[PDB]
């Protein structure tokens, strides 16, 4: 029918266009956000600089474990959310396999609801509002605090987010992240001076903190970037939808004008 | 006119469909377009009915999500609606089936899925019994057993 | 010889650069690095950081927290939660905030948030300080 194809032509119209602002702004968010990254990129890999130097393995002897995985609270992105939620899936199983006790934490509602169903018990806290707003250093202090403030002395633990590598390609990676004792008992670390449980404790925690934002900053300008595609995804098969929308208008006009014009001339040469 | 005034004078309708047999489908019915006048849970059984409707249900909702699913990608959707829309595509393909005259241009083998068969199978695919396999693997085959050691034979 | 890395989560001050000697607040004390210090790592307590270029300038940054690590390479990276020029500050918001919290100190009386104030009172001690 001519009316509930302009109908439905109208609808998709509405989604089409409403997926290129959003796309627009996907985009001049991902500026912003691949700025404010090589500051922090620099400011986080300066932390780890560290642990990558003194070349700390961790301990593959113990049990107690952390999984931190950033996300947004915004959908819309693509496979930024999925593919964390696999990343920490497939982690779980293969470290529960070990028997090693692990826990969550989830940066963002949406790996929360994701992996809140098949995982519930092996879950400690999530946050929410993040997405919105740019991240900074005070949301990532926000974080580390809950984290400590938690009654799980972590022995390792490890964060996963969307390492962004360029506007069209993003990696899941996953950092570690070592506790106390880690740091402390590893005989590469009897280089360094003036160093006891107290200022590594503190140390420990500021690098929680840092490594936090870092991936933060970094998740951020991946999920930015994923948008932005699967917006530009989106308008183009809407516009392919209503090309094929119009091609059957352009059908059902045809036939509505022959049925009318059959009609006058068949009324009027009864006489 | 003509099939729209024939429609009334037909105890069964079975009401095939070119979107279908352009998925390769065959017989390319409409699950959501045929209706006959002893699909009644007093006729063919409470479970039956029951299995038939359901059937009818999950199709139909995969219909409804189907322009969301074109334009706005597949992994936008609720889990439980990703659920739905893959049982549907298992039932789908579950609904076809090759026939005996069909093996001349086809080469499979006709099958003839008795009643029981049917009605426990699609119960299975129904209950999520086979979320595992890979929705390629009901694609014309007979009944649910053939459908698992096809899944099977995949690799 | 000394690769500097001097940053903040929003800025970058140094980076990879060739300074002579850093001076850092420590939380353990006040300390100086050049090349080829000994490997250590330290945070900081709020304070000045004086970094002196090859040439003799020396660049005031004030910083309130952080972490400071210098590795075997004499690779140093300093990390400051808030490194502020010390001209973005000034005396009297210190001097009445330093008073504020003294008077929540002497009115306080909970190990907690007594705790939580003498720290304010040691950053803002430190601030008043370090600006004159």
């Amino acid at each position: 029918t001519l009316k509930d194809i302009t109908r439905r032509l109208k609808s998709i119209k509405n989604i089409q266009k409403i997926t290129k602002s959003m796309k627009m702004v996907a985009a001049a968010k991902y500026a912003r956000a691949e700025r404010e990254l090589k500051p922090a990129r620099i400011y986080g890999l300066g932390s780890l600089a560290l642990y990558e130097k003194a070349d700390i393995k961790g301990p593959e002897d113990k049990k107690k474990h952390l999984l931190i995985g950033v996300s947004s609270d915004r959908g819309l992105c693509g496979a930024i959310h999925s593919s964390i939620a696999k990343q920490m899936k497939s982690e779980v199983a293969t470290l529960t396999a070990a028997g090693k006790e692990v826990m969550l934490v989830g940066i963002g509602d949406k790996i929360r609801g994701i992996l809140y169903r098949t995982h519930s018990d092996q879950f400690l806290v999530a946050f929410k509002e993040v997405g919105r707003k740019p991240p900074t250093f005070g949301d990532a202090s926000v974080i580390a605090l809950e984290l400590l403030n938690s009654g799980y002395e972590f022995d390792e633990g490890s964060i996963i987010f969307n390492k962004f590598r360029s506007v069209i390609s993003y990696k899941t990676e996953e950092k570690p992240i070592f506790s106390l004792n880690t740091v402390a008992s590893a005989d590469s670390m009897s280089i360094y001076d003036d160093i006891d449980a107290d200022v590594l404790q503190n140390y420990q925690e500021y690098n929680l903190a840092n490594i936090i934002y870092y991936s933060l900053k970094e998740s951020t300008t991946s999920e930015q970037s994923a948008r932005m595609t699967a917006m530009d995804n989106a308008s183009k098969n809407a516009s392919e939808m209503i090309d094929k929308l119009t091609l059957t208008f352009n059908r059902t006009r045809q036939a509505v004008i022959t049925k009318e014009l059959i009609e006058i001339i068949s009324g009027a040469a009864a006489l | 006119p003509a099939p729209a005034t024939t429609f009334a004078h037909l105890d069964a309708t079975t009401v095939l469909s070119r979107a279908i047999a352009e998925l390769g489908i065959y017989p390319a019915v409409d699950p959501l377009d045929s209706t006959s006048r002893i699909m009644d849970p007093n006729i063919v059984g409470s479970e039956h009915y029951d299995v038939a409707r359901g059937v009818q249900k999950i199709l139909q909702d995969y219909k409804s999500l189907q322009d969301i699913i074109a334009i706005l990608g597949m992994d936008e959707l609720s889990e439980e609606d990703k659920l739905t829309v893959s049982r549907a595509r298992k039932i789908q393909r579950f609904l076809s089936q090759p026939f005996q005259v069909a093996e001349v241009f086809t080469g499979h083998m006709g099958k003839l899925v008795p009643l029981k068969e049917t009605i426990k199978g699609f119960q299975q695919i129904l209950a999520g019994e086979y979320d595992h396999l890979p929705e390629q693997a009901f694609y014309m085959v007979g009944p649910i057993e053939e459908a698992v050691a096809k899944a099977d034979k995949l690799a | 010889q000394m690769s500097f890395t001097f940053a903040s989560p929003t800025q970058v001050f140094f980076n990879g650069a060739n300074v002579r000697q850093v001076d850092v607040p420590t939380l353990t004390g006040a300390f100086g690095i050049l090349a080829a210090h000994v490997p250590t790592l330290q945070v900081l307590r709020p304070g000045l950081v004086v970094v002196h270029a090859e040439d003799g300038t020396t660049s005031k940054y004030f910083v309130s927290s952080g972490s400071i690590a210098v590795n075997a390479d004499s690779s140093v990276q300093l990390l400051a939660e808030e490194a502020v020029t010390l001209d973005m500050l000034d005396l009297g918001a210190a001097k009445a905030n330093l008073e504020k919290a003294q008077a929540e100190l002497v009115g306080t009386a909970d190990e907690a948030t007594r705790a939580e104030i003498q720290i304010r009172i040691e950053a803002n001690e430190a601030l008043v300080k370090a600006l004159e």
